[PDB]
């Protein structure tokens, strides 16, 4: 059984704004690997990351993993 | 009166411990961090106060966890001042414990404390 | 507040019970029983909830006389003043894991596993918040967080920072019944069952 | 941060006054800790000249304790070299460092000036 | 006057490897004795206070030690310069003393 | 009432004791409708402004009440003794280490002890039980000086020239509003148990270990506000007692010549800015001491106390003049 | 303990007394009983465990 919200979370990021959404953390999540490899990194002090792209994906998730996800279940 | 084991405290960690009801803080202070403090303006400061006055051995920063506001005890590693925030009405407390912006009138207070081995008297 | 020390927002689920008409799924309690007994009883209290009082709503009188008595509880001393067990029986409290506060944080890197016999009330959102921490366990701490030494991550903890590792993974439960023993499906469970214990 | 700032006459002529002067930012005179005085030789070898503390007691060397004289200026964030009749024996760079006290781990001078040359000399300069 | 060793007497070192000057103290100095630096443009700074601890941002490979009257200051590798020369002083009493120095080159 | 048991028997109340969560839900969402209802109260009072002469003692009275009100539920909290109720308990007993000298001894007294410990809650629990008869014997000398002038009316004039009697009209008026308060208190009760409280409290209180979402009591807030609005402890406790004394001064800045806000458009206007202010005030509580917040928490303070002290004897002095102007010749 | 201290004894003469016998106390760090002499702070034992 491929499980029931793994499943429903798949489906939902690969929709328009799945595709739009997943990229614009990609693309931040590049930028963050671009700045970690150069010198005296651990003391640039305001380290980028990318939460707020990361929950604003799981938002988009949500808002459809989660009126859907429960009939699945038993 | 009670003991920590200072040893046990890795370069950088928060550890409180309960001493007469109250939680007492132990930072094992960065000297990055331990700059930082001795590196600051009195009169930037409301309870002013030397760093090194506040501690002994400037690698330990030992203080009760009260917040000299109304009696809250302070979230660690936080705030605008690399100390330690009130949630209570918002006291800052800086990597000195020291008052920096709230309503608070002091410096959270420095116990009575003696070292021994890496065993430390907060008695 | 950073969305970060927050923690995301745990979505609106559609529980069996929500509503003003809506009585438990007392099924679904009586397999989070089971997700409660094999998982989390590792390392998790639920002290202010009674055997007697799973008879009748996950279970029948001796299904509860039975693993009642899987456990020794403490009984008076015999007639030389000696301490002894004995069984347990309907009129006690399900015993916590560990014998003190202490042996409950030396077995998790010094945390201490909260009890759960009131966690669906101690914490806002509650059936959902249980829920979604349960299921929200993801991959990888995001790009740029870097993780401390034994904890992970998530989005629905404040600063996502758990002394938690994640523990379901699908089927590590037998679900007696029949059921999908997934993770999904073993969480909405012990959710529905720790919604009952503390209500 | 904290910042030590020299400025002063570097080309003093013999049996004169050398005088210094340390201006700080970023912490206060008044405040903790102790404001010293240090030159360098010519051959490459420090020395400690004196200090003025944070509530202005005079620890001098006695090697050079007949000859000055540290004071500071309180409104203003500033200490003060003023060494009396000086010979060439007294060429050196002159540095201005905070020192810290602790009890545990004693002094330390953790702030440092940039630098002034003095050359004492009889040469003339355009005032 | 308590007068220090400073020693050797400026011995350079090979670009990828470590080194290790060291102080001696006439007397007993109780730990108190910090290593400071000179790089070339004349600016000296802090590196270890009390014997052997770090100062804000001298990097985790500086060491240094020592007590009672012998005391280390153990760099790890020389990369990417530590061009300087690198004095020492007792602070156990009045007036303090520095060392010699320890001028350190490339090979 | 003993630290130990204290959290348990609560739970004990709930999962045990016979009817106990409609004991505890009831007691607990009460609290809050005594609050709501005693606020709408004291609206009332200030809209037609019954705190106006021959009233003033009945009015003043009901601000020792709303005082006892505070003092006993705050109380009754402290006795749950879960995390909100230990830190409450902290904070209150510490407002008097704001007392000069002393203060930190009161405090000490006060605890019992090194800290709010066990002959705590215990004194906490006893005072309790103490207090509400207190508010009852004070609701009579409340009901007295009401009764010795008798009720205003929403016109402001004089009632001595058509009244009728309590029974029956009013009996079965007040009938109408008391199933509707019923009604609504059945219905958080039942349905919505919590829908008012913190869920911190269901947290067994621990003396090492502040929460860090510190929320408390709705009723409450618009003062937490108030206090926090003070960049200084003695100044802001001060700051917080006044927002509540200053309801004294109401009688005499009110300027006007009439009671009531009834005929009264520019009164009207900004004694609705007061009521939502105060409901601002509260939102401000329950936020994080962030940017704007502290800055807008700051504005409704003034904006508060500027209303009784400034806005209202300017308005109704003003007001006084549109009515005479307002009319005649010359 | 205490209560004897200033009326039929001194106050070591008390300490002497009262760790002469092992209280229970608070877990090692592992979770594990301990003793541990008395204090003033006690209440004199009773010859039996129960
Ligand atoms: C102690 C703290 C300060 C005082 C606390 C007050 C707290 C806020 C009060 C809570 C809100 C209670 C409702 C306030 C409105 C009073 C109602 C009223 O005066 O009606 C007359 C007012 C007009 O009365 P009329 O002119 O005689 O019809 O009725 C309304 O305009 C509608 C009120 C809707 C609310
Ligand atoms: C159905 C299964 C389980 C559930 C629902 C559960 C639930 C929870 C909850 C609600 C918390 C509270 C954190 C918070 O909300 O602030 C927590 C923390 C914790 N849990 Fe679990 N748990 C489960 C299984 C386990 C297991 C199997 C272990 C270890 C063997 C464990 C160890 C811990 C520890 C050490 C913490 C402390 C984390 C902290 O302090 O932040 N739990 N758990
Ligand atoms: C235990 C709390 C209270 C009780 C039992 C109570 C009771 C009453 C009752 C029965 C009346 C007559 C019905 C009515 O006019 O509403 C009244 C009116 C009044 N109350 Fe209270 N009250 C309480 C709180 C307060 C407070 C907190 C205040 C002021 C701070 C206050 C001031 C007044 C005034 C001035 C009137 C006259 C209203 C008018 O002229 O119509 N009362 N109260
Ligand atoms: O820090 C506080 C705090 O400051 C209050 C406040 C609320 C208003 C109280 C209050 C006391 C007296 C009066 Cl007349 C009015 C309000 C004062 C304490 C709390 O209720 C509280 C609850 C739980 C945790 C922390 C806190
Ligand atoms: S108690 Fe810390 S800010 Fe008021």
């Amino acid at each position: 059984v491929t499980d029931q919200l793994e499943d429903l979370r798949e489906h939902f990021k690969n929709t328009e704004e799945g595709k739009a959404l997943v990229h614009h953390y990609e693309e931040c999540a590049e930028r963050v690997k671009i700045q970690q490899q150069q010198p005296g990194y651990a003391d640039l002090e305001h380290k980028e990351d990318c939460v707020e792209e990361f929950f604003h994906l799981q938002h988009y998730l949500d808002t459809a993993t989660a009126p859907r996800l429960f009939d699945k279940l038993k | 009166k009670v003991e920590v084991n200072l040893a046990a405290i890795p370069l950088g960690k928060n550890v409180v411990v309960k001493w007469q009801g109250k939680p007492v803080f132990i930072r094992h202070r960065t000297p990055h961090e331990i700059q930082e403090a001795n590196s600051v303006d009195m009169s930037a400061l409301k309870d002013p106060q030397t760093d090194a006055d506040r501690v002994k051995d400037p690698q330990w920063l030992i203080m009760l966890g009260i917040c000299t506001h109304l009696g809250c005890v302070p979230i660690g590693e936080a705030g605008d001042f690399g100390g330690w925030f009130c949630p209570c009405h918002g006291s800052h407390y800086d990597i000195s414990g020291r008052i920096r912006k709230g309503p608070a009138p002091l410096n959270l207070e420095i116990p009575a404390y003696e070292f021994d081995g890496d065993k430390v008297i907060v008695g | 507040m950073t969305a970060a020390e927050h923690g995301l927002h745990a979505p609106a689920y559609a529980w069996s019970h929500n509503g003003p008409f809506e009585t438990f799924d007392h099924a679904s309690i009586r397999r989070g029983y089971q997700v409660y007994r094999e998982v989390c009883a590792a390392c998790h209290s639920l002290d202010r909830v009674a055997w007697r009082t799973l008879v009748g709503v996950s279970h029948t009188n001796e299904e509860v006389r039975n693993m009642a008595e899987e456990f020794e509880y403490d009984d008076e001393p015999d007639e030389q003043g000696n301490p002894k067990k004995r069984p347990g029986k309907l009129s006690d409290y399900i015993p916590g894991p560990y014998p003190n506060e202490q042996a409950a944080r030396a077995a998790n890197q010094g945390a201490l596993p909260p009890d759960l016999s009131l966690i669906v009330k101690a914490r806002h959102g509650g059936c959902d918040y249980i829920f979604s921490l349960l299921t929200g366990y993801p991959d990888e701490p995001p790009a740029g967080v870097a993780l401390p030494p034994g904890s992970n991550y998530n989005p629905y903890f404040p600063g996502g920072s758990i002394a938690m590792a994640r523990v379901l993974f699908d089927d590590m439960v037998e679900y007696e019944d029949g059921t999908p023993a997934t993770t999904s499906q073993m969480a909405k469970d012990v959710t529905t069952f720790l919604n009952w214990c503390a209500e | 941060e904290v910042k030590l700032q020299e400025s002063g006459a570097g080309l003093v002529q013999p049996s004169q006054s050398l005088s210094l002067t340390c201006s700080v930012t970023g912490y206060s005179i008044t405040s903790g800790y102790y404001w010293n005085w240090i030159r360098l030789f010519p051959g490459n070898k420090l020395e400690w000249v004196g200090y003025i503390s944070n509530v202005g007691d005079n620890n001098y060397n006695p090697s050079l304790k007949d000859r000055l004289s540290i004071t500071r200026d309180t409104s203003k964030n500033q200490f003060f070299l003023k060494l009396n009749s000086v010979t060439t024996e007294d060429t050196a760079t002159y540095y201005c460092a905070r020192s810290e006290y602790y009890s545990v781990t004693g002094y330390a001078m953790d702030y440092w000036g940039q630098g002034t040359t003095v050359t004492v000399s009889s040469a003339w300069r355009h005032p | 006057d308590i007068e220090l060793t400073q020693t050797p007497v400026s011995l350079a070192a090979s670009l990828g490897d470590r080194v290790t000057i060291s102080c001696r103290a006439s007397q007993d100095i109780n730990n108190f004795l910090n290593w400071y630096q000179q790089k070339p443009d004349g600016t000296i700074k802090l590196l270890i206070y009390y014997t052997s601890r770090l100062h804000a941002g001298v990097p985790s490979r500086f060491s240094g030690s020592g007590s009672g009257t012998d005391y280390s200051l153990t760099i790890s590798n020389l990369e990417p310069e530590d061009i300087a020369t690198y004095f020492c002083q007792h602070h156990i009493k009045f007036p303090w003393t520095f060392g010699a120095g320890t001028k350190l080159e490339i090979k | 009432s003993n630290i130990e048991l204290a959290f348990s028997s609560v739970e004990h109340i709930m999962r045990d004791v016979h009817n106990g969560y409609i004991l505890r839900y009831l007691h607990a969402n009460g609290a809050s409708f005594f609050f709501m209802v005693m606020f709408m109260h004291m609206a009332k009072g200030l809209y037609y402004g019954s705190y106006r002469s021959p009233r003033v003692t009945l009015w003043n009275v009901g601000v020792i009440i709303f005082i006892l009100t505070i003092a006993t539920a705050f109380l009754g909290y402290c006795c749950v003794y879960g995390q909100m109720s230990h830190w409450g308990a902290t904070v209150i007993t510490n407002l008097f280490s704001a007392i000069p000298f002393v203060g930190n001894d009161i405090v000490s007294w006060l605890w019992g002890g090194f800290s709010v410990s066990n002959p705590t809650i215990q004194r906490f629990f006893a005072l309790h039980y103490l207090v509400p008869f207190i508010i009852a014997a004070m609701v009579i000398m409340h009901l007295m000086a009401l009764h010795i002038h008798g009720s205003s009316n929403p016109l402001g004039i004089t009632g001595n020239l058509d009244r009728i009697p309590m029974h029956s009209y009013f009996i079965f008026k007040d009938l109408v509003t008391v199933f509707l308060f019923m009604l609504i208190l059945a219905l958080f009760v039942f349905y919505s148990p919590n829908t008012l409280g913190h869920p911190d409290n269901y947290i067994p209180g621990n003396p090492l270990v502040t929460p860090a979402s510190i929320v408390p009591e709705w009723y409450l807030l618009p003062f937490y506000a108030i206090l926090r609005s003070i960049p200084d402890k003695l100044l802001g406790v001060i700051t917080m007692f006044a927002a509540i004394l200053v309801l004294l001064v109401l009688p005499f800045t009110d300027r006007s010549v009439v009671r009531g806000n009834t005929f009264k458009v520019l009164s009207k206007f900004f004694f609705f800015i007061f009521v939502f202010n105060f409901v601002l005030l509260g939102q401000i509580g329950a936020c994080h001491v962030e940017v704007p917040y502290v800055l807008m928490g700051q504005i409704a303070t003034f904006i508060y106390f500027a209303y009784f002290l400034i806005i209202v004897p300017v308005i109704s002095t003003i007001e006084n003049v549109l009515f005479y102007i307002g009319r005649v010749n010359k």
